[PDB]
């Protein structure tokens, strides 16, 4: 209530909606009510991704990864009064559908932190809520029905960001995928590092391997690359170039 | 019945206020399809 | 002396058809004003914080001037037996011939005055001057 | 006279959909942004009408009737001035045939930076992903 000029009440009914629908501090308060009143909510919880079932990512169920591991990052450095410190860089979130290779990576630049406190937090919940805002750009038939993540810490957020959209499964995985490696892609980390404010950009990360191999094959190719990037990435490059 | 002193409906003297006294739809469906949404 | 307690030593001695005529003022000039007030700000309870003192009536309250109270209009013609009186502290305390004197104790009004007080008086006075209204409904038959 | 006037319009829209960067960069080219990226655009739906049982049938339908209201606010000229300037580099990057990643790319710009502007967005994708696939297929 109070004194409205032009264009105010639109922008203040939105900001309200979202931040009622996502605040995380509502969050904790309505998950307390919840522990309090003991009250549950029925649903049918789809399985765990493993190497017993991971062949079943290429069939015609649409699929999406999603990665939060870079989307916080920093650098080192050591400080006047001999104390060790960190300093903000520029991140990403990785989204990858497995079976044709293309691959949203959502910049996160260090203009989004705005110097808060307790930014591990911030991360999880932005990227829920670029993964749900990615997810409502895309029309009904190019929206996944389910989301696997690689780190169970995004399930929460990410169920609460996901709740406008009743079909869509969210999966945890056994499978400790190497996607965090992403950033060691020359490539990808150039694109991540020169950008001055957020953007997405698109790529296919299977670079035209399907006209020749199977998804499977491309996906075994892309998990083994990743794989060693992130065991010993000087090593790893070192063999691919 | 009406207040006598101040002359309005309803309202007894005891409860007074006042105090004591003494078409484009159809050019663009043309390219495709009939007419309603 | 010791500055323990300090007791208000004195009775709120008032004029009955006086303080009933003031009294159905301020209820005449109150029910206008909650007609009139488009708002009605409530004040809010405690007026003053748990953690600050009790003010210094000489440094903050004394050196204020007053806002008018709740007075009535009167008219200068019809009201004209009380209109220079009836908003005292103790109205008549010094006419000599209406009032006993200042220890405030008797009263003897005239015809005029008495009329004006009992005209004003018309939302909280009694009017039932028929005895058999109370059949069945008085002291000694709620007694029974 | 309507339907003559209907005739004429018909005239004019057969004469070409290849935009052209600086017309994108300026003001005054309003109309003609408006106008070629309609026409584009019903070329688009126009192939997939040509192609209508090989490719997703059941959502051609109502693909033309969320593009209804985009068309009609283009051939109005009633666009707000960020969201045709970026239809038109979505556009632009559609018409080349290496340029297809860069398309979706720019949608992204487009529709992340009310239901009637979602319904028509979508549908932009829509469009996007049924030009990649006859592409693919030729
Ligand atoms: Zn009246």
């Amino acid at each position: 209530y109070g004194n409205w000029f032009n264009g105010l009440k639109p922008l203040i009914q939105n900001s309200m909606r979202t931040i009622m629908k996502a605040n995380p501090a509502l969050y904790v308060l309505r998950e307390r009510i919840r522990k309090g009143l003991q009250i549950y909510q029925s649903s049918v919880q789809e399985p765990f991704l493993n190497s017993s079932n991971y062949a079943e990512l290429f069939n015609n169920d649409i699929k999406l990864f999603v990665d939060d591991t870079n989307v916080y990052r920093v650098t080192v450095h050591k400080t006047f009064e001999g104390n060790v410190a960190t300093k903000a860089i520029n991140g990403c979130i990785f989204t990858l559908n497995p079976k044709t290779g293309h691959l949203f990576l959502k910049i996160i630049h260090t203009s989004v932190w705005a110097g808060q406190k307790r930014l591990s937090q911030l991360a999880k919940w932005k990227t829920a809520e670029e993964v749900s805002a990615l997810v409502r750009s895309l029309p009904k038939e190019e929206q996944p029905k389910q989301i696997i993540v690689t780190r169970k810490a995004m399930l929460d957020p990410l169920e609460v960001h996901m709740l406008d959209f009743p079909n869509i499964a969210i999966r945890p995985t056994e499978l400790r995928l190497p996607f965090s490696a992403a950033m060691s892609i020359d490539k990808l980390s150039d694109v991540v590092m020169k950008a001055t404010e957020p953007q997405m950009v698109l790529f296919n990360i299977y670079d035209d391997w399907l006209d020749r191999i199977s998804s499977y094959t491309a996906f075994s190719r892309l998990t083994l690359l990743l794989r060693a990037l992130k065991t010993n990435e000087e090593s790893a490059k070192m063999i691919l170039l | 019945s009406f207040c006598r002193n101040c002359g309005e409906a309803g309202h007894k003297e005891k409860d007074c206020m006042e105090k004591p006294r003494k078409i484009e739809l159809m050019k663009l469906e043309l390219y495709k399809d009939s007419v309603g949404s | 002396t010791s500055g323990a307690i300090t007791f208000v030593n004195e009775t709120p001695r008032v004029i009955e058809p006086v303080y009933t005529a003031q009294w159905s003022a301020t209820w005449i000039a109150m029910r206008r004003e909650k007609r009139d007030r488009t708002h009605f700000k409530r004040m809010r309870f405690p007026p003053f914080d748990d953690d600050e003192p009790p003010l210094s009536y000489e440094q903050h309250i004394e050196n204020i001037e007053p806002l008018d109270p709740i007075n009535l209009p009167l008219d200068s013609q019809d009201d004209e037996y009380v209109k220079d009186w009836l908003y005292d502290s103790r109205p008549l305390e010094e006419d000599s011939k209406k009032v006993n004197g200042t220890s405030y104790k008797k009263w003897s009004f005239d015809l005029p005055e008495m009329s004006n007080l009992y005209r004003l008086s018309t939302p909280l006075r009694d009017e039932v001057t028929d005895k058999n209204y109370y059949y069945l409904f008085d002291k000694k038959s709620f007694f029974n | 006279n309507r339907p003559e006037r209907i005739q004429e319009a018909i005239a004019q829209d057969k004469t070409s959909v290849i935009i052209d960067p600086s017309q994108i960069g300026s003001t005054e080219g309003k109309p003609l942004l408006s106008m070629k990226c309609n026409l584009y655009i019903h070329e688009i739906l126009s192939r997939w009408k040509a192609s209508l049982e090989a490719y997703h049938p059941e959502l051609f339908l109502d693909t033309k009737k969320a593009l209804f209201p985009l068309l009609l606010q283009l051939r109005r000229n009633q666009l707000a001035p960020d969201l045709l300037i970026s239809l038109a580099t979505v556009l632009y990057h559609l018409q080349q045939p290496k340029e297809i990643n860069l398309a979706v790319q720019s949608y992204m710009k487009l529709s992340i930076g009310d239901e009637r502007t979602r319904l028509w967005i979508t549908s932009i994708k829509r469009l996007i992903t049924f030009e990649e696939w006859y592409t693919s297929n030729h």
